[PDB]
Formats: structure tokens, C-alpha cells, sequence
């Protein structure tokens, strides 16, 4: 027997600005937007999903400087929470 | 300690997995048997260009992420300097690969010069484009181009520039 | 004195469907999407903020049947939980 | 009771409100005194148009969110039948109302016929499309051309198909 299901499901994207905008990056310490996801990853990995880790990244962002960017969550079709369970 | 296999990364402890288990209902996406999954990454970064300039500081991105995603348990595969059809042609044998079918989620990594229109590949240049759509990478990863990972996340993380505006706007306080 | 702020920042859009796919909508009992969203807000606005509403949106919909949508939310910059507090 | 103005929306107690804010840190958006605030949200609903199919059932739609926003303390703005150069025109005159200065917080809902380019105008045609792309709200009700949301929540809902698929496939169990 056959049985349908979502073409598209369970997605999230994750882009370093919104639309239209640069994205910053240092020579030597790298892109803004992954290393502060990196850090975000590795203290809230433990606790959170990934659209709250990724709701803090863009709150990391608000205050803007010379170089400004506001990350981006985009076609997200995820139904549940996605946790990391990092050690599991 | 950082010289376990989840490095830097902080621990998840039994009492908190649990919790997390606990306190919200079974709307959580479940995780397979660590003995036996096979949990799969890929990380593509353009660093050197035919035309655009050279993305200095590339490296330091590649490691980072290499080892979060190494940290959180995936095998990540790292191809570099790629134009927009090889990087379609590396998503399609990604998409095939076995270890989905024993894997219950994937990381997908972009890191490149991109556009309004999508990520730059290695011979882009305005007069000839050379440019993958992010359509095209939902697409090559859905259900239908990708059954091994149906009903498992799967996470696009994307370094590129959107545009050439700065993206604030004045305001007096 | 002027201040930098960023030019796109603490939205979310939630579409009724996937890219490229159709949404249904029933002659009398009106478009499922938007009962769905009102049966989901009535309940969980007191509880939830407006991105957790919308996951368990999605989540509603996810055994599809001869007229199945998926969803999904798209271009999110709110950098704060967005709880609505009905009642005050 | 539904008699209320919150209608069939459960309500939040005192004891949830307070819980609320303490769990979690101060990372949620504030909400406006009750007694002060002006509230604003805008429906566009497209029902009768001038080559494609009528949208029987979208008054049940309007019914439905009117009251449902109306019940979050919103005050209703419902216009009706408006070609993409209209919408643009409402869309505007929306960010320029003095009430989001004193609201904290705002909902656009549009509901019409939609392609994968946009939603449905009153005039659209194959032959001579009119469409208003989900690219033009985001960019009217931004900090540069909407400056009194700024910082506020802004949540756009859109009823429309985004393209003549499906959206299924098929796997045997
Ligand atoms: C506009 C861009 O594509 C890049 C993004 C990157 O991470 O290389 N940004 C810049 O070149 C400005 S530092
Ligand atoms: C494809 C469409 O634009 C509409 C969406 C709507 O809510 O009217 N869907 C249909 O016409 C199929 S019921």
C-alpha cells in the first residue's frame, strides 16, 4: 500500500541578514554570524531547540554598529521542537 | 572537560533530557540510538574566486563549524570552492547518501559571496552569473528528491551577503 | 544626536502553505488554514508565544489527506517571544 | 464566559502573566498599558475578482479573524476586493496611522487567490498579472517606511496557494 506525505517538511533555514542586506566578515576572526552561532550552539544546545537558539542569535544582533546585520529564519516547516540532546 | 567528543560544546545531562522529555508533551522530534546512527553534515565554503574577492577569514568559519557539528555528533563531509553546478551536483549525492536512512536529522552549511538572488559560486561574475537558489536547496532535500530524511530536521545555515545595502535607517533619541 | 537601527527587524510571516503548493479552502466551512489559526490562537495565546502557536499549526496539519498544506512560516526576525497576554 | 471581549480566546490569568515573565528573562516583547494603548490591525481579503474563480467561504474568513483579532485587542481595519496598486495604497496609508506610535504591536492578514510570485490582485489575469509580492509588505511596514513599529512585533498572515501543486508524495508502508 501507498501512503501521501508533505513534499516539503521539517526545514528550517538559518540566513546571516534579511533580505536586500549585507552580511559581515572579519579577515581573521571570521564571519559575526558564525561564530556567534557556534557560541549560542555551544552554551544553549543543552537547553533549547533550535529555533529558540536561533530567536537568541538574532537578539544577540539588536544593538547595530558600523557593520549591522539582523540573521534571518526562513521556510521553516518543522512541527516539532528540534533538540540537540548534546552528550545523547 | 573540552577533551570529550562534544568539545566546547555544554552537556545535556540525563536529568534534563529527561525533563525536556517530561515537561513538553510528544511534539519533540525524536533522536536515535547513539551506538548506531549515522548522523550526516555538509558544510560547502567558497573561499577563492575566479572574479569576487578572496573571502579572507574562510578558515576560521570551516573549523568552527567543522567541530560544533563534529561536537554534536554528525560526520561532516567539507567541499570548498565550488561553482553553482558542482554545488547542486554535491547536494544530489548528499542527498543519496545511506547513512540518512539510519540518521534522524542533517546540518546543511553555506558559506560563500551571495546575492539577492542566491549564494555565489567559484565563477561568478555580473556578467556571468554564476548562482545557486536557495529553492533549489529545499528542493534537493525534500521528500521527494530525499526520502531518507522525511520527518527529520533538516537544519540551512547560510553565510552570504543578501544584497549591498547596509540594512539600518536613522532615527533620533 | 541619531542613532543606528536595523531596517528590517521583529517580524514574522506565516503563509498557508509551501512554496510552489496550494492551499484549500471550503465553500462554506472557509479556508482551513485560517480555522485552523483561530482554533490554535483561542487556545494558546494565553500559554504560548506566537512562534510556538505556529509550530503546533503546522504540527496540526502534518497527516496529510486529498487536500493537504503544509504551512509555513517565513522571514522571522523577532528577536523576543511575542505572548499576546490575552485578557490584559 | 464569550460574552467578554476576548470572546472564545482563553485568557491569560494574573498568576500566568507573572509566571510568564519570571521563567523566562527579559526576552519577551512588552506589551502597552490597556487603558492607553491603540492596538491597529489590517485584513485584505480578495473574494470576487475579474477573470479567476470566486472565493466562496472568505466570509466566514473575515468573520472568523475580525473577531479573532478583535478579541486580542486589536482594532479592525477590513478592506476588500483591491487590485495589487490598491493594497500597495492601503498598505501605506496602514503605516502611517498615528495608533502604532501608541500600539506595541501589530497583524496584517491577506487572503485572495496567490501564485509562487505573490498574492492575487482583483484584476489578475494570466494575460495581464497583478500581483502584490510578499517582498512589498515586509519592505512598507519596515523601520524606514513604518518607523512607529519599530521594535514591535509585526506578524503577517497570508491565505493563498503558492503555486498549482499538490504538495505531496508518494511512499508505501
Ligand atoms: C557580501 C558578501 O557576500 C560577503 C559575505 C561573506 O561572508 O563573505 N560580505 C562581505 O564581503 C563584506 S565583509
Ligand atoms: C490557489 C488559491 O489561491 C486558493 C487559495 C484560497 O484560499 O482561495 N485555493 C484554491 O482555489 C483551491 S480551494
Amino acid at each position: 500500500a501507498i501512503k501521501k506525505a508533505h513534499i516539503e517538511k521539517d526545514f528550517i533555514a538559518f540566513c546571516s541578514s534579511t533580505p536586500d542586506n549585507v552580511s559581515w566578515r572579519h579577515p581573521t576572526m571570521g564571519s559575526v554570524f558564525i561564530g556567534r552561532l557556534i557560541e549560542h550552539m555551544q552554551e544553549y544546545a543543552c537547553s533549547c531547540d533550535v529555533e529558540e537558539i536561533f530567536r537568541k542569535v538574532r537578539f544577540s544582533f539588536e544593538q547595530p554598529d558600523g557593520r549591522a546585520q539582523m540573521p534571518t529564519t526562513e521556510r521553516v516547516t518543522l512541527t516539532r521542537c528540534f533538540y540537540l540532546f548534546p552528550g545523547h | 572537560t573540552s577533551s570529550g567528543s562534544e568539545g566546547n560544546v555544554k552537556l545535556c545531562s540525563l536529568e534534563e533530557a529527561q525533563r525536556i522529555w517530561k515537561q513538553k508533551s510528544a511534539e519533540i522530534y525524536p533522536i536515535m540510538d547513539k551506538s548506531s546512527r549515522t548522523r550526516l553534515a555538509l558544510i560547502i565554503c567558497n573561499e577563492e574566486f575566479d572574479s569576487i574577492p578572496r573571502r579572507t577569514g574562510a578558515e576560521v568559519d570551516i573549523t568552527g563549524m567543522t567541530m560544533l557539528l563534529q561536537n554534536l555528533g554528525y560526520s561532516v563531509d567539507v567541499k570548498k570552492n565550488l561553482t553553482a553546478s558542482d554545488m547542486t551536483t554535491e547536494l544530489e549525492a548528499f542527498a543519496h547518501r545511506p547513512e540518512h536512512k539510519t540518521s534522524d536529522s542533517t546540518f546543511l552549511v553555506f558559506m560563500s559571496h551571495g546575492i539577492r538572488e542566491g549564494i555565489c559560486g567559484k565563477k561568478h561574475s555580473e556578467q556571468v552569473p554564476d548562482i545557486l537558489q536557495l529553492n533549489a536547496i529545499f528542493n534537493m532535500l525534500n521528500t521527494k528528491n530525499c526520502p531518507s530524511l522525511k520527518d527529520k530536521p533538516k537544519v540551512i545555515i547560510i553565510q552570504a551577503c543578501r544584497g549591498d545595502s547596509p540594512g539600518v535607517v536613522w532615527f533620533k533619541d
